[PDB]
C-alpha cells in the first residue's frame, strides 16, 4: 500500500468515515460531516493533537459503524458522527452494504 | 492477559439458587440448607471459564497450582463406516460386475439333435465407481510454544495427540456427511424405489402404517427367490436381513418406537427391520427413511496419510492429512425410499441391457420397468432416436436394425403421466451401437 | 435460554480480527438475529453483523 | 435422572418404556433421584463425563 502521514484535528473513532482538509503542511483529518462521501475510514483512535498515516489501497470494502439499522444492499452515506447511514440521494451515496447491521455495529461496504 | 473477570461471563442465569436456598421457608431447596458449602459449591460449580488465579486459603502470599489436566480423549465416529469397502491405492476406476438368471428350457432330446451350440448369451451388467472426493486435514501444532502451558511430557504429548486425533475426527465426520450426500443425490435422482407414505410425523394411523411398509419391504428385500423390483437395474437379487440397513431421523425413529408397539418389542432386534443406523434428518425433503442393502456402498479408500512439515522460523508443524476417496453408490443391490407427501405417479423408468450393440439387420428385445408409486400400469411407449435411416423399435420393445446405419440408438421407453396438458414424459432411455454386417439385402418381399 | 459466544476468549493484536459464533440456545421458537455488540476502552472497536 | 414418581408414571403409562424398563438401548442408565428441587425441572439426561 501507499502510506503517508496525516494529523488528526479532531478526536478520530475507530471505524468511522473521515474527510481531510489542508492545514499546517500536512493533511488534517477528521470525522466525515453528516450526508456526504467520505475520504478515508479510520482503524485506529486518533486523539485531537495526535499524528498519524493513512494506507491508501482501493479497498473493496469498509467495515464501518453502522449509524443506524441498515438492511443488506442499502445505499449508505454519511451520518452523524461520521457513521454510516442508509439514504436515498445519490449524490451522497459512496457505497452500499453487502450485510445487515444493527445501530452501533460494524457495517461491511462496498464503494462505488 | 485478564483481569476483570467475573465467575458467570456469559451465564445467562434464570435464578439465583443461592439465594433460592437461602431464603428457603419449607420449599424445595430446604433440602439443601443442610449442606455446610453449599454456596461455594453453587458459585464456581457448573463449569467456571477463564481462570482466575486463586491464593492459598492458609497462606495468602501462596498461590495454589494446577492439580490435574484432564485431556479429552472424545472421538467422533462415523455411523456409516460399516459400509465401506477396501483400499485402493493405484488404479482410479473400479468396475462392478453384476450376471443375472436366465430363463429355463425345457428337456427334449429330440430338439437337442439341433440345438447343440445353441448359443445363449448371458446378462451381465456393469457399474463404474470413481475416486471422488479429495480433501486434507490442516492443523498447525506449535508444539515449542505449547511446552509453557504444562509440567509434563505426559500431558504435553497428550494434548498433542489430541490435535492429531481431532484431526482424525474431522476427517471421520466429514466422510460421514459425504455418504449422507450420496444418500440425497441417488433420491434426488430418483433412483431409490420409492414408496408412498402420509406425512408419518402426524397421525398414528401413519406411523403404523409407515411400520407396516417398511416390514413389508424389508422381507420383500431378503426374499430369497430374488426380485428386480428393488434396485435401479432390472436385475434379480436379494438382500440379507443384517445386511439391510435403516437410514432414519432420529425423531421419527423416537415416534415409531413410542406410539407402534410392534417396533417397541422389536426395538432390539436386527431381523425385524434390519440393522438401523440413527441420523441426523435428510437433506431431501420427503425422503423420510431409506431402507438398504449395505453392498449399495460403494465407498473405498485412496490416499489417505498425514504429511508433515516443519517451520523452523516459527516453531511449528503443519499437519496435512489427506484423505482421498471413491465415494458412491452401486445400482445394484437394494434400496428403497420412504417419500411422505407427493409423489410422482412413476419415479424411474429402468430399460434392460441399457448398454447393447447388434448386428446391422438384427434386433434386439427390450424391457421397460415402471418404477410406480402405485399399481396403475402408465404404459410404456417405445421409440428410438438417432436413426439416420428407416431404423425403428416395435411396439413390444423390438428394436430393429435398417441394415445399415450406425448411429448409437437412443431406446426410449415413455411414460406419459398426467394430463397430455402437461405430458409427464417419464422417460427411461438405453443405447445402442450397431455393428457392421453388410449383409445382401434392401428389401424383403 | 442461553447464547454462547464462540471464543469465548480471543487475543486479538489491534487492527487485528476474530470471527464470533453465537449458539442460540432457543429450545421451540426459531428466534434469530444475534445482536452483536462489543464494550471497551477505547472508541472504534467494533463487531460486524456477522 | 428422574425422580420415582414420574418414573412410575412412564413405566406403568407408556407401553415402549415398560417393555425396555431395564434397557439402556432405549433410554441411559435410568437413575431415580428424590426430586429436583428447581421448578418445572422434570428430568435431565446426561453424559457420565458430565
Amino acid at each position: 500500500m501507499v502510506s503517508f502521514t496525516a494529523r488528526a484535528k479532531s478526536n478520530v473513532m475507530a471505524y468511522r468515515l473521515l474527510a481531510y482538509s489542508q492545514g499546517d503542511d500536512i493533511i488534517e483529518i477528521s470525522h466525515a460531516a453528516e450526508n456526504t462521501i467520505p475520504d478515508y475510514v479510520a482503524v485506529k483512535d486518533v486523539d485531537k493533537g495526535d499524528l498519524t498515516q493513512v494506507n491508501m489501497y482501493p479497498l473493496a470494502a469498509w467495515q464501518v459503524i453502522a449509524g443506524s439499522d441498515i438492511k443488506v444492499g442499502d445505499n449508505l452515506t454519511t451520518g452523524k458522527d461520521g457513521t454510516a447511514v442508509p439514504t436515498d440521494d445519490p449524490s451522497t451515496v459512496f457505497g452500499y452494504a453487502v450485510e445487515e447491521a444493527q445501530e452501533g455495529q460494524l457495517v461491511t461496504l462496498v464503494i462505488s | 492477559t485478564f483481569n476483570d473477570v467475573k465467575t458467570s461471563l456469559g451465564i445467562t442465569e434464570s435464578y439465583d439458587i443461592v439465594n433460592a436456598i437461602r431464603n428457603s421457608q419449607g420449599d424445595n431447596f430446604k433440602s439443601y440448607v443442610p449442606l455446610a458449602t453449599a454456596n461455594n459449591v453453587a458459585e464456581v460449580g457448573a463449569g467456571i471459564l477463564i481462570n482466575q488465579t486463586v491464593q492459598n486459603d492458609f497462606i495468602t502470599s501462596l498461590v495454589d497450582r494446577i492439580g490435574l489436566v484432564v485431556i479429552r480423549q472424545v472421538s467422533l465416529n462415523n455411523p456409516l463406516k460399516k459400509f465401506k469397502k477396501g483400499q485402493i491405492p493405484l488404479g482410479r476406476t473400479i468396475e462392478e460386475i453384476y450376471t443375472d438368471i436366465t430363463k429355463e428350457k425345457q428337456y427334449d432330446a429330440e430338439e437337442a439333435e439341433q440345438k447343440v451350440f445353441e448359443r445363449e448369451m448371458p446378462n451381465v451388467k456393469t457399474l463404474f465407481h470413481e475416486r471422488n472426493r479429495q480433501g486434507f486435514y490442516h492443523q498447525t501444532i506449535q508444539d515449542d510454544s505449547l511446552k509453557t502451558a504444562f509440567v509434563s511430557w505426559g500431558n504435553f504429548e497428550s494434548f498433542v495427540s489430541s490435535i492429531i486425533n481431532a484431526i482424525y475426527n474431522s476427517a471421520e465426520v466429514d466422510e460421514y456427511e459425504y455418504m449422507k450426500l450420496l444418500v440425497d443425490n441417488y433420491y434426488s435422482k430418483g433412483l431409490f424405489t420409492t414408496v408412498k407414505i402420509d406425512e408419518p410425523t402426524s397421525s398414528t394411523g401413519a406411523l403404523t402404517e409407515f411400520v407396516k411398509k417398511m416390514r413389508a419391504t424389508a422381507r420383500k428385500l431378503t426374499l430369497p427367490q430374488g426380485s428386480r423390483d428393488w434396485n435401479s437395474m432390472a436385475v434379480r437379487t436379494r438382500s440379507y436381513m443384517e445386511d439391510l440397513h435403516l437410514i432414519i431421523d432420529a425423531d421419527l425413529e423416537a415416534e415409531l418406537d413410542v406410539d407402534v408397539l410392534a417396533k417397541a418389542f422389536n426395538m432390539n432386534r436386527t431381523d425385524f427391520l434390519g440393522n438401523v443406523t440413527v441420523i441426523d434428518g435428510f437433506a431431501s425433503t420427503g425422503l423420510e427413511a431409506v431402507l438398504v442393502d449395505k453392498d449399495w456402498f460403494m465407498v473405498y479408500d485412496n490416499l489417505h496419510k498425514m504429511e508433515t512439515v516443519r517451520n523452523p522460523r516459527g516453531l511449528y508443524w503443519n499437519y496435512y492429512y489427506h484423505v482421498w476417496q471413491t465415494l458412491s453408490v452401486s445400482r445394484f443391490a437394494n434400496a428403497v425410499a420412504f417419500v411422505s407427501g407427493d409423489v410422482p405417479a412413476v419415479t424411474q423408468v429402468i430399460v434392460s441391457p441399457n448398454i447393447a450393440a447388434v448386428k446391422q439387420g438384427g434386433q434386439q428385445q427390450f424391457t421397460a420397468y415402471v418404477r410406480a408409486t402405485n399399481a396403475k400400469d402408465h404404459k410404456v411407449v417405445w421409440s428410438v432416436e438417432g436413426g439416420s435411416t428407416g431404423t425403428a423399435i416395435t411396439g413390444d420393445g423390438l428394436l430393429s436394425v435398417s441394415g445399415n446405419e450406425d448411429n448409437q440408438l437412443t431406446v426410449k421407453a415413455t411414460v406419459d403421466i398426467g394430463t397430455e396438458d402437461k405430458p409427464k414424459l417419464v422417460v427411461g432411455e438405453a443405447v445402442v451401437s450397431i455393428r457392421p454386417n453388410n449383409a445382401s439385402g434392401g428389401a424383403q418381399a
